[PDB]
């Protein structure tokens, strides 16, 4: 069948090219529902969780503003104790008490 | 002990590792790393030529790894059981994004974010340009980085605010820089080193779309001509015997063949020996997009039907006859309108394309003007039997029809093969 | 031979099946060499070249030997334009001059090189003399007729007498048969 | 059918070969229109070509 | 060394020209981050009209 252009036609239409537009910054994840709640998962049992997506969908920075956006108590001071002139260990104390 | 640097893992304790699993898997660091999550083994490097280490105590693991990679990255990588065992949650980006003005609010969010300037029309622009790079009309490109360095380039080339105008320019520009191939083939149609005729009618060549496998993805026609032979049944894709052929361009052709010998049942196996070549190829051609092409090519070769020139054929048929949905369909048919531009649009040119890929139509703004004002066509059909009716301009069914046709020259070529052999036998 | 050789080989091997249908198929085994070549070939610029010759073996119709043919060629029986046509042309005039210009050697290229034939200064001071000879053909049926000089229609054409030939090949295939049977 | 010689000559007429020609130097990129503007668009955003 | 300098990067404000024939970047392309990082496409047409 011959498709008419009614048919064929798909670009939004413009109501108006001017009066420049303000909206909110959307969440981290937008329209990515099953990585934003695998990764809410992930950060509240602390699993090892990994990010796949096809390249250029700026996995690398909403994750980073997805996690900025987190609260976790405070790192403790992790520090090397040597247990020797030939042992060292890595100790962690509260903060401040380094 | 006091000269012991810290790294990555020793900073992300109490919050999380972010890492790219290329940098992991190329250089070597799996191992490693996996054994530092496994068994809370740390150790500072150290240059080989040292004199002596420190034995550091074993070390208690309190972060979290997310690693960040392309799914290509990860098939390498859950090879090792290690890594199914470790990184239990799998958190996977979709490809793409529903299309809803949900969708479009948010993605002018988050441009307005980045530091961009929307107008309405930029920000719609950019939308659909997002879809078109979905190649869908209901879903949008999730790439979000592709569409900012878009948005760059309308900055750039607009002057800073993003409209509608300057949307376009820059996607004019992205399509002009890497024009070159496109113009250099136009150029040899219209010298005539490549000759394909989008005027008139001929019996057993339709003009098939292609889709270079280089560069952005450019359609152009590919003249494909059938030859019907009496002789033994044996569909030759002189391509696939020539090695120019892949797996699933294979396949089609034996998919054609399958049709044809069952559709066709007077006579024993198929009285026709077709001959399918894709002239001025030189070239693989290793997918499934020509199968309707060559099925309506071989058709009209065993039936001597002439084919229109105007139309150019594609999309993948099945066995029973029925046309299936191929990819890149907006590239075929800008490229045949491109070439159809060049030589002059009659008024008539058109394209014959899968029903199921209604969805897929994203055409740009020339393309659409012309469907607009009549000079240019797009036909969408579901069996192959549709593709014959319009691209000969006849009707299967009835008297003088096209499967009427097909028998007579099935007929006549199933009498001359008798006429030899009865010749052989007396 | 490359992919493309065989490309070409079997493009030619699919215009004479489909040209000749007077007979259930094509009745003869054609075998075409590039004799002393002894290396690998891997362009189709020779399928015009080896479809005129086949069709010349199949009539018994003797080409000219002045002539040599450049140019690939489709099953519809439409000479393709092809690369280096003036190398090859230039070639053919160099081994031409070697032998000693005849003054009716020539070349058969396809209509489609003319934009691309810059041929060098002596092939056309030799044109103008009349000593070198430049047919351009769209179709390998004008090339036919210009090997063998004689048209390809009407009695006594080289079309009747390739189709004579197949005749008679087909013939004495029957013959074989017939007499093996009974 | 046979070419003429005037369908077979391209190269362009010599008028005169005594007097040295004098021409300005051409634009860079001149011919390459594409490639100039796609540095253009380089410069002008920063981007790398 | 024994003991070596970390010393701390820089911000970059260069723009990279890379230079190359078309089967140079061939190699080249088929790296996805090549395509986000180099946006510009500068093509040299190989005749001239």
């Amino acid at each position: 069948m011959r498709l008419s252009y009614e048919a064929l036609e798909w670009r939004t239409p413009i109501e108006n090219s001017t009066e420049p537009v303000s909206l909110p910054p959307p969440p981290p994840f937008f329209g990515q529902e099953r990585a934003r709640e695998a990764l809410e998962l992930a950060i509240r049992g602390g699993f090892h969780a990994y990010l796949v997506g096809p390249p250029s969908l700026g996995k690398h920075e909403a994750l980073l503003a997805y996690l900025s956006t987190q609260s976790v108590e405070t790192p403790p001071d992790l520090l090397y104790v040597p247990l020797s002139e030939r042992k060292v260990a890595v100790l962690t104390l509260p903060s401040g008490q380094e | 002990v006091s000269l012991i640097r810290p790294g990555a893992v020793h900073r992300a304790q109490g919050g999380y590792l972010i890492l790219d699993a290329l940098s992991l898997k190329r250089e070597g660091t799996w191992e490693a790393f996996k054994r530092a999550l496994r068994n809370g083994q740390v150790e500072p490097v150290t240059e080989p030529q040292a004199p002596a280490g420190l034995e550091v105590e074993p070390f208690p693991i309190q972060m979290q790894v997310i690693l960040v990679g392309t799914p290509e990255a990860f098939e390498g990588l859950e090879e090792d059981p290690a890594f199914s065992e470790l990184f239990r949650i799998r958190a996977e980006f979709s490809p793409t994004l529903p299309a809803s003005p949900e969708n479009c609010t948010a993605l002018g969010g988050w441009l307005l974010a980045q530091g961009f300037q929307l107008t309405q029309g930029g920000l719609t622009r950019l939308y659909d340009e997002a879809r078109r790079m979905a190649e869908q009309r209901d879903r949008m490109d999730a790439r979000l980085v592709e569409i900012r360095a878009l948005a760059e380039e309308a900055a750039v080339l607009g002057g800073g605010l993003l409209t509608a105008e300057s949307v376009e320019q820059a996607i004019a520009a992205r399509e002009h820089r890497s024009f070159l191939s496109e113009e250099e083939f136009l150029r040899a149609v219209q010298e005539g080193v490549i000759r394909l005729r989008t005027t008139g009618r001929a019996v057993g060549e339709v003009n098939s779309l292609v889709v270079v496998e280089a560069a952005p993805y450019w359609g152009r026609p590919a003249r494909l001509t059938a030859r019907a032979a009496p002789g033994r049944d044996h569909l030759i894709s002189i391509d696939r015997e020539a090695g120019l052929g892949g797996q699933i361009f294979h396949k089609a052709v034996l998919t054609l063949a399958g049709y044809l010998r069952s559709r066709y049942i007077e006579h024993g196996s198929l009285p026709v020996t077709i001959s399918l070549a894709f002239e001025q190829n030189y070239v693989s051609i290793e997918g499934d997009a020509a199968g309707l092409a060559e099925l309506v090519a071989a058709l009209s070769a065993i039936g001597n039907l002439p084919l229109r020139q105007d139309l150019a054929v594609t999309g993948a048929v099945d066995q029973t006859g029925k046309v299936l949905a191929v990819g890149a369909i907006n590239a075929k048919v800008e490229g045949f309108f491109r070439v159809c531009k060049a030589l002059g649009l009659s008024g008539t040119q058109g394209v014959i394309l899968p029903e199921a890929n209604l969805a897929n139509l994203t055409l740009r703004a020339e393309v659409l003007e012309a469907v607009r004002a009549g000079q240019f066509h797009i036909y969408a059909v579901e069996t192959a039997e549709q593709a014959l009716e319009i691209l000969a301009g006849a009707r299967m069914e009835g008297f003088r029809g096209l499967q009427e046709k097909i028998r007579a020259g099935l007929e006549a070529f199933a009498r001359l093969e008798e006429g030899h052999d009865k010749e052989d036998r007396e």
